RNA sequence: CGGGGUCCGGUGCGGAGAGCCCUUCGUCCCGGGAAACGGGGCGCGGCCGGA
RNA sequence: CCCAUACCCGGCCGUCGCUGGCAGUCGGCAGAGCGAGAAAGAGAGUGGCGCGGACGCUACGCCGCGACGAGUAGGAGGGCCGCUGCGGUGAGCCUUGAAGCCUAGGGCGCGG
RNA sequence: CACGGCGCGUCGCGGCGCGCGCGAGCGAGCGCACGGGGUCGGCGGCGAUGUCGGCUACCCACCCGACCCGUCUUGAAACACGGACCAAGGAGU
RNA sequence: CCGGGUGUUACAGCCCCGCCCCGGCAGCAGCAGCUCGCCGAAUCCCGGGGCCGAGGGAGCGAGACCUGUGUCGCCGCGCUCUCCCCCCU
C-alpha cells in the first residue's frame, strides 16, 4: 500500500578531476550524512526506474512502458554519507540528479 | 562389530580438538587396543542355456567426448548445506515481508524449515496471509515477540508439502492445517493489547523517517 | 482591538522543523469510549476574503 | 577522506627463459609408477567367469611452469594479410549465373 | 606429554641415554574435513501477432575526454610551409 | 553580598617531608567504555560488505589365483575390530 524503498539521487560517476569511471556511480541517499550512518545501506539492492516508448514485459503483470536497471550498494564514499553503487549496466548520463530507489530486502537486521 | 562411540573430545574451535595426541592415546585406551596382521547371468531358454551379459556395450559412440573433471573437496550439494539463522529471529517473532505479493505485511514467524526457508504465517483471519515460506533475507525482524513455545504445529508440513505443483486451487488439507495452526496462534496474539490491529496494518515509509535511524 | 508598564512563566529553544498534521487492507454482526451542535454532499443561493 | 596506465591480488594476449616435458598408445602376448629432501636397480638369477579400457602425436605438433611488455631515427622476425602472371594440384566453382559494383543484413580476426 | 611392547638390555653414564632379536621394515577398514583454483543430488517467472534476444553496425541524447594532418626542427595547434574534393597513375629497380 | 587590609588553620583547603609491613586495601596502561604508552611465539574468537571462481583423465584397490570404481594425493582428525557406566528420544 505504501512506499517500501528509500530515496537516493544519482549525483555522478566515480571520477577524478579529468577522468571518470562510468562503471561505478555515486548516490546521495536522503537522510544519511555521515559515514557512521551508511553501514545500514551497504549491500542493499538499488534500482533506476524509468519509462520508455515501447512496451516491455514485466514480471507478474502485463507489459507496460516501465524499465529498470538493477544494481547494488558496494561501499561508502567520502565522509558525508555518499555511497558507491554498481549496476549491471552503467547508468546513462541523463540520470544525473534523478531518483534511484534503494530497497531493504538484502536485509541484515 | 562394536557400538560406535561418540567422539572423545568436544570441539574447542572448528578444526581444533580439546585434547592433544597423547591425551587421545590415553582416552581411547589404545595402549590395550594394539592390532597386528557379477557381470553375467546364466538363464534357461526353450537351445539350452545362455550366459546373458548384463551391462552390455553401447550401440553408438559419439563423434567426440569431453574429458573428466578434476577433483574438488569443499563443494557439497544444497541438500546438506549447513543452515544459518539470524539471531534476532526466534519463534514467535513479528516479521515484515519486503518483496512478496504481501509487501510490508506484519506476519508471525513459527519455524525454520529444513532447506533454510522460514515457515511463516500471520493468521489470515486478520492480515490475510496463509501458511507460507519466506526467505530469511527478504524480511525485517522487528523486536516484538509473542510466546508460542506452547503450541504444536503438524510434523507432516514441510518443504515437500509447500513445493509448487505442475490454476491453483486451495486444498482442504491446506484449509484444515491453517485452521489448526491459527486456532492456537490467535488467542496468544489477542492477549497482547492492540496487537491484532498492528498485524492488520501494513508497514510503509513516509517522508522524514529513515530506516537507518528508526529502530524496530 | 492595537501599542507601552508591572507581574508571572519558559530559555541548549517540548507553543520545537532534533518539530507538527494526515495516516489507507476492506467488509459483516453485537458492546463500550467521543459526537449528538457532528459527517457528507457542480446540493445549493448569497455575503465577504485577494493585485 | 578522494584518485594515476604506480603498487598488491585475479583473468586474458603476446614475448623471453627453463637450450623444461611427451615416441610409454610399453594391453588376456598387458598389468597402467618414476613429485619424491638426500649421487645412484619396483635389478636378474645360484647354494645353506565376463575378451574389456576416453583424448593424444599437422614432433615445423601438443603440453607445463616463472618473469616481463614505452618508443622516434634505425635493425630483425612472422604474416592461413593483399595485387598480377607462371609450374603443379583441387575428378575445384560457373548461363539453375563468373568477374565487377551497392547494401540500415549475419559474423570472424588485435590487425593487415 | 608427537610418552607407550617384550626382551638380549652396559650400545651405558648411573636407571635415563641408547645398541642387537622378536617370519625377520607388509593390520585393516569405514567416516568428517579451514586439506594440489565451484558447485548445488536448489529454485522462481514470462512467452503468437505482440512480445523475447541481436556486442558491433543506422540515427539521436547525455557525462567525461578531445587543437589538423604531413614535414624540417631543441622546440608545431601555430601569426612556419604543402593540402578545395574524388577517381586512376606514382617513387631503393 | 562585595571591595580593601592583617594573617598561617580557625566555621575551607593547598604543597613538601621520617615512619607506622614501600602503612593497609581494591585495581592496574583500568567498560569511572578517552588522564597519558610501546607491543603480541608476551594473541586468539566471532561477524559484516565488495570482486572473482582460472584450471579439468590427480587416481583408489584388485592380484597374473583379478580386471571393480570414479570422494583422489599431502595435511588435520573421528569410529570400530576391548570392556563398562550415565543421559535424552
Ligand atoms: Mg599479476
Ligand atoms: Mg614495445
Ligand atoms: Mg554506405
Ligand atoms: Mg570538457
Ligand atoms: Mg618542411
Ligand atoms: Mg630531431
Ligand atoms: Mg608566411
Ligand atoms: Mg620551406
Ligand atoms: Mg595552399
Ligand atoms: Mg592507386
Amino acid at each position: 500500500s505504501g512506499r517500501l524503498w528509500c530515496k537516493a539521487i544519482f549525483a555522478g560517476y566515480k571520477r577524478g578531476l579529468r577522468n571518470q569511471r562510468e562503471h561505478t556511480a555515486l548516490l546521495k541517499i536522503e537522510g544519511v550524512y555521515a559515514r557512521d550512518e551508511t553501514e545500514f545501506y551497504l549491500g542493499k539492492r538499488c534500482a533506476y526506474v524509468y519509462k520508455a516508448k515501447n512496451n516491455t514485459v514485466t514480471p507478474g503483470g502485463k507489459p507496460n512502458k516501465t524499465r529498470v536497471i538493477w544494481g547494488k550498494v558496494t561501499r561508502a564514499h567520502g565522509n558525508s554519507g555518499m555511497v558507491r553503487a554498481k549496476f549491471r549496466s552503467n547508468l546513462p548520463a541523463k540520470a544525473i540528479g534523478h531518483r534511484i530507489r534503494v530497497m531493504l530486502y538484502p536485509s541484515r537486521i | 562389530k562394536g557400538k560406535p562411540h561418540c567422539s572423545r573430545n568436544p570441539v574447542l574451535v572448528r578444526g581444533i580438538g580439546r585434547y592433544s595426541r597423547s591425551a587421545m592415546y590415553s582416552r581411547k585406551a589404545l595402549y590395550k587396543r594394539k592390532y597386528a596382521a557379477l557381470a553375467t547371468v546364466t538363464k534357461p531358454v526353450g537351445g539350452g542355456t545362455r550366459v546373458v551379459k548384463l551391462r552390455k556395450m553401447p550401440r553408438y559412440y559419439p563423434t567426440e567426448d569431453v574429458p573428466r573433471k578434476l577433483l574438488s573437496h569443499g563443494k557439497k550439494p544444497f541438500s546438506q548445506h549447513v543452515r544459518k539463522l539470524r539471531a534476532s529471529i526466534t519463534p514467535g517473532t513479528i516479521l515484515i515481508i519486503l518483496t512478496g505479493r504481501h509487501r510490508g505485511k506484519r506476519v508471525v514467524f513459527l519455524k525454520q524449515l529444513s532447506s533454510g526457508l522460514l515457515l511463516v504465517t500471520g493468521p489470515l483471519s486478520l492480515n490475510r496471509v496463509p501458511l507460507r515460506r519466506t526467505h530469511q533475507k527478504f524480511v525485517i525482524a522487528t523486536s516484538t515477540k509473542i510466546d508460542i513455545s506452547g503450541v504444536k504445529i503438524p510434523k507432516h508440513l514441510t518443504d515437500a508439502y509447500f513445493k509448487k505443483k505442475k490454476k491453483y486451487e486451495i486444498t482442504e488439507q491446506r484449509k484444515v492445517d491453517q485452521k489448526a495452526v491459527d486456532s492456537q496462534i490467535l488467542p496468544k496474539i489477542k492477549a497482547v493489547p492492540q496487537l491484532q490491529g498492528y498485524l492488520r496494518s501494513v508497514f510503509a515509509l513516509t517522508n522524514g523517517v529513515y530506516p537507518h535511524k528508526l529502530v524496530f
